[PDB]
């Protein structure tokens, strides 16, 4: 026998997503648009015209009246500071991995890895620090904190748990991906970098992934691929969502104005590199998309692109509509969504992608392990009955 | 100046928690007769009733009240046309405001000149009517704590009794329970919604005592003996009395209020005048004498205490002047009675009054 | 055959340290004793009594007059602006690297893994953006922006790379390390958040790591062991080393009184854990001394060497590279181990066979070791952080310094 | 919005020490000022870390100019000595959006070089004090303002004259009873500053080629200037000169007063005051202030000041035309200037 001694000893583990909880919002924080709107006359009172930009970029965006903000940003003058932040950051995650930890029966004592992505807050320490002290983790635990890395590190961190599932057999890796957008709030009334304030809501997701044999039948899904791409050596590419100062000493994420034409590009290298993959033309390659809820107008690129149908591209625009820019866990609330119509089939393939700063654009391709229930404790529990809804083109 | 006693206030809003729909809400002729009065109400409480209460424990009852009262949440719209009150959801303003200078019993003895302008923080409805609050909560901690709740409330989205049920509702839930024509026409104010203060007239609160009451009620119930002790001792032609309908529980903000014109006890103890869309006012137009007796702002439970002052005034008074009478402190039952006067009656109105009971 | 097979497919990988370049900061902005103690009266005038701690925590700190500064603490008050901090991660960051791909004579599209470790800034696009777009890598990089791990990270972020060499054969990782000090200036004046505007100084280094075949004779080490610890389970030890706001709204790094028993607790269970992997057969209180060949203790401080001196036995011509290192460069944080190891491959003992075992603590609280054997001698060179200095070494380091 | 960065040698000195010498102390208390203007040309965009970066060379063979003042440990009242603890200069950035150089160099009296020259006293902490203050006030027109404050402790006018020199040669690149007129003062402890007893005020006038030419026809410079000043003023003068010869010299003071009076006439039990004391009459006469070259243009304008002048006041004298500043204490300080004012219509 040479052939099992060649095939076996050199073949990759098999990574599954066990579980993921997303985080719920509470029902007595939504942000409605005329809430936003006044709040905005009232902080740029002396700059009318950066309320006539933020209220055209915010009744186009297909929000809906359910996105949440922090408390901190709730003030007129919104004061976010570092107890915050920090503490926004402790409500988010810990809801998330305290939801994980009941979902799965997950042990603190079981997580061999930890990986917290969340760009703009950074505190010290770690975010995975102040996870591994609340539920008291392994001393020898693989912690890793990855920050200012955008709206795909979502994905990057999934990438890194499997590379390092492949390295440690029977581990289980806990991947928290988060925003924290007290301290992401933009305090000025430069026009490029007001659209952050208008799209960014709260939002995070716990994941839990395990090559343990043990969890082949417990597991939702398994993932089957990780492509990422990297647009940072072009310079045009590289500006594009740049993190700056205004003229006052504010801030901002600047957004470039041909930020939709490089972002066009960077997909579309994605799709060139997964599709030799997936090659037994990607609308009948997949069942089910996760296009990143980045604004109305990259889906629209998308769909236009990849000739989506108004159902296939459907998971996207209505978590852009409930949650809004969620950050590097949208693509976690898209899945919850196509879990809770019951259209997540055992074997369904899943593509999710997720594209920001960088400028990265990365993808992942998951395999449905098990014909997943519709269940109560959701993001969606209650307004899954209404959506499908009807976004309109402009709302008042 | 007392408009300084508070340094510093934080603003925020307060919205339902289901969205209401943006559904519209058409408003009745009696309610665009009433666009320019405001009501003021500010209620005190005690250490005790404040035990442990954080911002967050205040703000949480309210997405439950304004899902009730769906109009508190609106903001005034219109087509020239007839404004009325579009359901999107602005939210109330909350404003938590500290007073680390003085306590609660300062304020009870400091003088009524501007005193409470500035516990009950809130403006009128305009000149951007599409984006002004129509209520505004003001949370007002002392120096050695208790809590101050000033309720500022527009008039058009209801009469002073709704106010008073929008903060018993408040107080409710918090503590768990699951739920000469008599009308003057001006000019107009086209979208400011502001009686102009063509003069300086003056608020005064003045405190009245059970013995005291009684005593002075040989010469001529508490109401009918106030509102003749004063119209005797100010006038030194008619009175439009207030009474509104208490008949009311568990309801959406209504405006329903009664008006009586008399043309001096007696005269005290015993409607098609808005044409369709002129800019009226009633409060200070020919001595209104609006109550409040058939409440109970009193009967607030706040950590099982009650409140230990209740100040209610009006905004936009007229020309002629306002009395509001309201329920005392329990004890021998007191009364509080806040009016606005031209700066003349109301020195007489004290003199008399130092002179009676020594009140000023 | 069978097996030799099972044994070749079940043997780890072998991770190599290629080579590093470390930054030498510039003789222009070198910071002396009295000018730091200058510019702190004069910014710290309201409060003397912050700066007379500050005075008593720098003169006994075992520093030098030619740790350096970035150019925005120079003026008075310092002006740490996004733009300047961004460019000094640029003059840092393209130096250490431009020297590591002279050295190594790396092509750009040879990078396969790129891990940037950064602890207080984060920008964005991360640091890592930055390093690809300046050498045009390539755009199936694995780039990973650590951030938020303090001072030990630089331990972590090698760490990694060696998770993900194993996984990828035939690839090369680049490691760079480093503390951008201008988004690091405590401007507030409390006693507890100015320790870290005295000691840390700007540093920064970039490391090749692969496992290519190739890169095997020409290896400078090959990775032996890295061991992580992680005392965040402990409330004391988590607050230890606290990022927060003060009273006047500025944000800096508190420090617990309790910290020295908090770092010796953690430096105590690493080695604890670390002990069994390393300590010959004879040993197994074993002798650590008698295990390694070099040390390099992270340079947090005076206090920490002397503990770990005094705990380890360690004699005064094993912690020399720390102590040498403390006082030319200061507290240049994770990438100060990069420093201490080019000490004692310039001095010249760095012999083939001989280990190096590194130990960084850090915020969390994490403390991590790594053990390399040095794969071939190392000789002497004149492009390093220490060609123009390394012949005065070492000096004697006064206990108090005469300000 | 003036921003205020320090620059230290590049070399360590090792905490050297400099003994004042008897004359040094005794006039410890004045102060230079050297105030030099360039033109739009001159400059075409200078970065501060360019003009910075000469200074780290430039110190190292100035570097007492980057010590600080400090008394031995023996007693707390010890001979004052420089010791080289790379305090470092303290370099002075200021922009000037509202005026431009030609309006500066229009700009009349009242404390015209005083903002365009930083400077603080040597005290009450002599342990802090820097001893020289360059600051550059870049003009909205292009031009720069170079301010020299230079304690006098430190050296004589000629050598911060030649501290600037060589600054800018290595920014060009090139390889670095009632007699006596000295009186003995009220101590002041450690704060290194003359309280004025009168209205002491200053008045800066330049003298055009043409007008020196009638002034002598009517009588060299020196001897007209002075010769002008004291007939105006009489309707002791104790002259300092420079020494006469020098090459690249370092910090020191080799100043010479004329009557000569012999240096040993002091101690180091008091302080001492030799400028002012008694209508001192400063006169550089040559110097290589306009000789040097930034990117090859000359200064347009060069202006030296004393400060810590005595009560009955000083007059110093430079080559232009020649530029005079006089500081007087009285209401001379008119009666002087209206003659001007009715000769040459300098108001
Ligand atoms: C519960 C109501 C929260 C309302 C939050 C409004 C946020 C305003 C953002 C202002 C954007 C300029
Ligand atoms: C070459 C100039 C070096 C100046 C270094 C001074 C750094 C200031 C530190 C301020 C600490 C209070």
């Amino acid at each position: 026998i040479f052939i099992a001694t060649v095939y076996f000893m050199s073949k990759p583990r098999h990574v599954y997503l066990v579980d993921y909880a997303c985080y719920k919002p509470p029902v007595t924080c939504r942000v409605p648009f005329a809430t936003f709107m006044e709040h905005s006359r009232l902080i740029l009172k002396n700059n009318p015209k950066s309320v006539e930009f933020q209220m055209r970029i915010l009744e186009r965006s297909g929000l809906g009246e359910e996105t949440c903000l922090p408390p901190a940003i709730h003030y007129i003058p919104p004061t976010p500071t570092m107890e915050a932040a920090r503490g926004e950051a402790e409500l988010v995650i810990f809801s998330a991995m305290d939801s994980l930890l009941q979902k799965t029966g997950l042990k603190p004592k079981d997580i061999d890895i930890l990986i917290v992505n969340c760009s703009l807050f950074s505190p010290t320490p770690s975010l995975s620090a102040m996870v591994i002290n609340k539920y008291k983790l392994r001393s020898n635990i693989k912690s890793f904190n990855l920050s200012g890395m955008g709206c795909s590190a979502g994905l990057i961190s999934i990438d890194l748990a499997r590379d390092l599932l492949q390295v440690h057999p029977n581990s289980n890796a806990v991947v928290v991906s988060t925003e924290i957008i007290t301290p992401n709030y933009y305090q000025g009334n430069e026009r490029a970098m007001l659209l952050p304030n208008c799209l960014f809501r709260m939002g995070g997701a716990a994941i839990l992934l395990s090559n343990r044999r043990r969890n082949r039948s417990r597991a939702k899904y398994r993932l089957v691929h990780v492509v990422r791409t990297h647009k940072g050596a072009d310079d045009k590419a590289y500006r594009c969502v740049f993190e700056e100062e205004d003229k006052e000493g504010k801030v901002g994420i600047s957004l470039s104005k041909d930020l939709m034409a490089i972002a066009g590009e960077a997909l579309k290298s994605n799709i060139t590199t997964i599709g030799p993959l997936v090659l037994p033309d990607f609308k009948q390659a997949f069942e089910h998309f996760c296009i990143h809820a980045g604004g109305r107008a990259v889906i629209d690129e998308l769909q236009k692109n990849l000739q989506l149908s108004a159902e296939q591209v459907e998971a996207s625009r209505m978590t852009l509509h409930r949650f809004g820019n969620t950050s590097s866990s949208s693509l976690w609330y898209e899945m919850s969504y196509i879990e809770e119509k019951g259209r997540m089939k055992k074997g369904d393939r899943v593509w999710q992608i997720a594209f920001g700063s960088g400028f990265k654009c990365n993808s992942a391709v998951w395999k449905c392990n098990k014909t997943i229930k519709t269940t109560t404790d959701n993001p969606w529990s209650d307004c899954i009955d209404r959506y499908p809804v009807h976004i309109p083109e402009i709302v008042k | 100046n007392p408009e300084n006693r508070v340094s510093g206030i934080k603003l925020s809003s307060v919205v339902p928690a289901k969205a209401t729909g943006n559904q519209d809400y058409e408003l009745k002729n009696i309610d665009l007769a009433m666009k320019l009065h405001y009501i003021k109400g500010v209620y005190f409480f005690n250490r005790e009733a404040v035990r442990g209460l954080t911002i967050f424990d205040l703000k949480r009852p309210m997405f439950q009240l304004l899902d009730i009262f769906y109009t508190a949440s609106g903001r005034i719209r219109r087509p020239a046309g007839r404004p009325f009150i579009k359901c999107n959801d602005g939210g109330v303003r909350i404003v938590e405001a500290f007073c680390d200078d003085q306590t609660i019993a300062e304020w009870l003895a400091m003088d009524h000149e501007s005193r409470d302008d500035c516990l009950a923080y809130g403006s009128e409805l305009g000149p951007d009517l599409a984006f002004s609050p129509l209520v505004f909560v003001q949370f007002t901690s002392f120096k050695c704590g208790g809590m101050s709740l000033g309720l500022s409330w527009a008039h058009v989205l209801g009469d002073p009794f709704s106010a008073s049920a929008f903060v018993s509702m408040w107080a409710q839930i918090m503590a768990g329970r699951v739920p000469l024509y008599p009308i003057k026409r001006v000019d107009p104010v086209g979208d400011h919604w502001q009686f102009p203060n063509n003069c300086n007239m003056k608020t005064h609160t003045f405190q009245f005592t059970k013995k005291q009451l009684d005593q002075m009620a040989s010469n001529l119930s508490h109401f009918e003996v106030i509102s003749a002790t004063i119209w005797k001792l100010l006038a030194k032609g008619v009175v439009t009395i207030c009474r509104y309908n208490g008949q009311r529980e568990n309801e959406t903000a209504s405006n329903d209020m009664v008006l009586s014109t008399a043309e001096l006890s007696t005269l005290i103890a015993d409607e098609k005048v808005l044409s369709e869309s002129s800019d009226f006012i009633m409060y200070g137009a020919n001595l209104t004498f609006v109550d409040m007796e058939e409440a109970d702002v009193y009967g607030l439970k706040l950590q099982g205490q009650k409140p230990v002052d209740v100040n209610y005034s009006i905004n936009g008074v007229g020309e002629q002047g306002v009395v509001l009478v309201l329920a005392g402190p329990e004890e021998d039952r007191g009364s509080t009675v806040t009016v606005v006067l031209p700066e003349n009656q109301l020195e007489k109105l004290m003199n008399e009054l130092n002179q009676e009971w020594n009140l000023a």
